[PDB]
DNA sequence: ATGTACAGTGACTAATTATATGTCGT
DNA sequence: TGTACAGTGACAAATTATCTGTCGTC
């Protein structure tokens, strides 16, 4: 009855296309979000070029949960502050159910046209793709809050959605600690422990707290497409993943960096890469079997 | 700190079934029935539900999944011949004497037989107590090095200056 | 109904103690058959330590299947004509697997015993120390056909239990090649191939025709414990395990050893190889590490 | 904080294409 | 039909951790 009380999933396509940082045209986004049912308030959100499998759903729960902790780029007007633990949840493979259930909220599975209809449908390669990936991230979260779930309700246009869904909320939105919602994370798995606690991940260097107590053991990573700046390690055992500590991003010049970006990092780097011509490095070795075709012992 | 389930066996999947389905807000005069339709598809006593709901709420996903026993790992020949065997076969490896677990076995043969003791370890178990040191004596040699990285780099002089390059 | 209709597996516990083939006490025989329900006949059994299973009772459904012979020491008097698949076997899940194989119903969930345990067994020196499996062979497989099955009951039209059988098809079995269900037999998960196509079993060695070929790879052998004189060679597939060669043991004596006596064979070996008086023999490793630990270093 | 770096690996993914399916057929 | 010992798989015997009953007031 209560608005907090169903969390709806949804996902679309969002028909712009985007330019990475190095001139390369991306894809088109999929975004998914999270609302609520009584309230049209948007609490979470993911956007990105993974496919809306488990995937960007497992992270767009994480989104709501966590206090919305916002950085100055974005240039918020509003802290968002929608924390909370759901307690059903409604979406469109099964690893949806294991998180509902550890997490202890009903999963039950079997509106982003307003997004449509809005000025969004109309920046650059909607529909010269002159935008990035990170530059949607900054303004979407202010569009969606400062103006999209702050606004006066399109039916019962009483109260605006937020407000709406924060006075009805059934006592008051609780935050719950970080570190145990891990399970919502991507994973990677079966990366090697180098001298001193060292990683390597997506190109980049990382390195641990106590890792270097398991140099030359192996060890699995989690981490959100959102900042790769630092992320879980955890050591595996038979029928447990115990987390053991954040291992930290180094020699990168920046103090974020999204999947993305390194991504775009190593695509870039790789790309250089190809375009080297073999043609002496090639040459040399037909003629030195031609000169060793002439050898008899 | 945080404890992630993986790797959750069929049976383990059948308790996730269950508890899927008692995760619907309840009241004790709905708990019982749907604990028992529950119980029924468990094919086991409601007190087991109990103690396996409890185990959920106690420690969530790897509650229900089933914990190795304390022993495990750990041997019955007890401390004075875990002992014996480990410091037989670490004074058997140093300096350039090569003593593999089997010339152990054979010292706890004389040892057991010199001890009076009428019943000495079996070459098995001896081959089991040094395994775990065996491997830890195998890691040594995969640790791998990091290695500079970007385009900053130094060498290391035996003067202990380094020298950037 | 019909002599092939419908077969139904037995078991019992036998009540004699056996002695090896050089004479020390093994234990009491596990025994197994398969009766005719129509003709009410013992056919196909089984006798040895292995207990009742999957195994057994397969094996011994081979026994029934598979045409029924005798060496040139038994010549009996009396035989079993006994073969083909039934239209159902009964013993009342890898008995459903070996009745989809061959298209029988497979159902799983009077009986003669006395005529043999109270009338013969309990007469036997042995009976519940000086016989042995070698011997409780006839012992059983010429009373039990050359008396048992012989005998008459005018409770089912006056005639010999085999001759009921015999008499009573609605179409009479054809033989089946012994080719053709080796899926009865006993099951090895690995083992490899030596140089020369030399293969180790039960600490014997095997040759066979092709089977230096794979040398250096792996193959599964399936095998008859009754005699393992013969054992066969399987290749596996992807998803499929095809019948290799045929393999033949090795520097024999007599050609017809049993799994059981192999066993007690090698028991042999282990027991004169443990009887060494190894306590006069430690003396030499104490020394040796006194010695070394009394030479200190020069510095 | 950082030995070196290439050949071989794994864990997918795009393309091929072997062949399972559902309906009609006689 | 090289030789053959130390290490290892599959299993049984023994130990013993712990989890399943029938239960008692809560």
């Amino acid at each position: 009855d209560y608005s907090n009380h169903v969390w709806q999933c949804d996902h679309t396509r969002v028909d712009v296309l985007l330019v990475d940082q190095h001139g390369e045209i991306l894809s088109r986004p999929w975004l998914t979000t999270v609302i609520d049912t009584y309230s049209r308030c948007i609490m979470g959100i993911n956007l990105g070029f993974d496919a809306p499998s488990s995937g960007v759903v497992a992270l767009a729960l994480r989104h709501a949960i966590l206090p919305k902790r916002y950085g100055s780029e974005y240039k918020l007007h509003c802290e968002w502050g929608t924390y909370g633990k759901p307690e059903h949840f409604y979406t469109d493979s099964n690893h949806l159910s294991q998180i509902g259930a550890q997490l202890g909220f009903v999963c039950h599975l079997r509106p982003f046209k307003t997004l449509n209809d809005q000025l969004f449908s109309t920046l650059p390669g909607y529909t010269d793709a002159r935008l990035t990936l990170r530059e949607l991230e900054q303004l979407l979260v202010r569009y969606i809050v400062d103006r999209y779930n702050q606004s006066i309700d399109a039916r019962m246009g009483d109260q605006t959605r937020f407000e709406r869904w924060e006075a009805g909320l059934p006592t008051v939105p609780v935050p719950i600690p970080e570190r145990d919602l891990d399970i919502c994370l991507m994973k990677q798995s079966r990366r090697t422990v180098q001298r001193g606690g060292c990683l390597q991940f997506q190109n980049l260097m990382y390195r641990g707290e106590y890792l270097a107590g398991y140099a030359g053991e192996t060890v699995n990573l989690r981490f959100d497409p959102r900042d790769i700046t630092t992320i879980l390690v955890y050591r595996q055992e038979n029928n447990q993943e115990v987390f053991l500590t954040r291992a930290h991003a180094q020699g990168l010049e920046t103090e974020q960096l999204a999947l993305d970006e390194a991504e775009a990092a190593s695509r870039r780097l790789r790309t250089a890469g190809k375009t080297i011509s073999n043609q002496s490095l090639l040459q040399e070795v037909v003629d030195r079997d031609a000169l060793v075709a002439t050898k008899k012992s | 700190k945080n404890v992630i389930a993986t790797q959750l066996s069929e049976e383990a999947q059948v308790k996730l079934e269950v508890i899927q389905s008692l995760l619907e807000p309840c009241d004790r005069t709905t708990y019982g029935q749907k604990l028992r339709e529950a119980a029924e598809k468990l094919n086991v006593s409601l007190r087991t539900v109990q103690r396996l709901v409890k185990n959920w709420e106690q420690d969530g996903l790897v509650g229900l999944t089933q914990t190795s026993r304390a022993d495990k790992g750990k041997h019955r020949i007890g401390e004075f011949w875990e002992n014996f065997i480990t410091k037989t076969y670490k004074e058997g490896n140093k300096g350039s004497k090569r003593m593999t677990p089997k010339q152990v076995a054979l010292r706890v043969e004389a040892k057991a037989r010199e001890l009076k003791d009428s019943k000495p370890p079996n070459y098995k178990t001896v081959l089991r107590v040094l395994a775990p040191i065996l491997e830890k004596q195998q890691k040594a040699k995969s640790i791998r090095s990091p290695g500079w990285r970007g385009t900053t780099l130094s060498v290391k002089t035996r003067e202990g200056k380094d020298l950037s390059v």
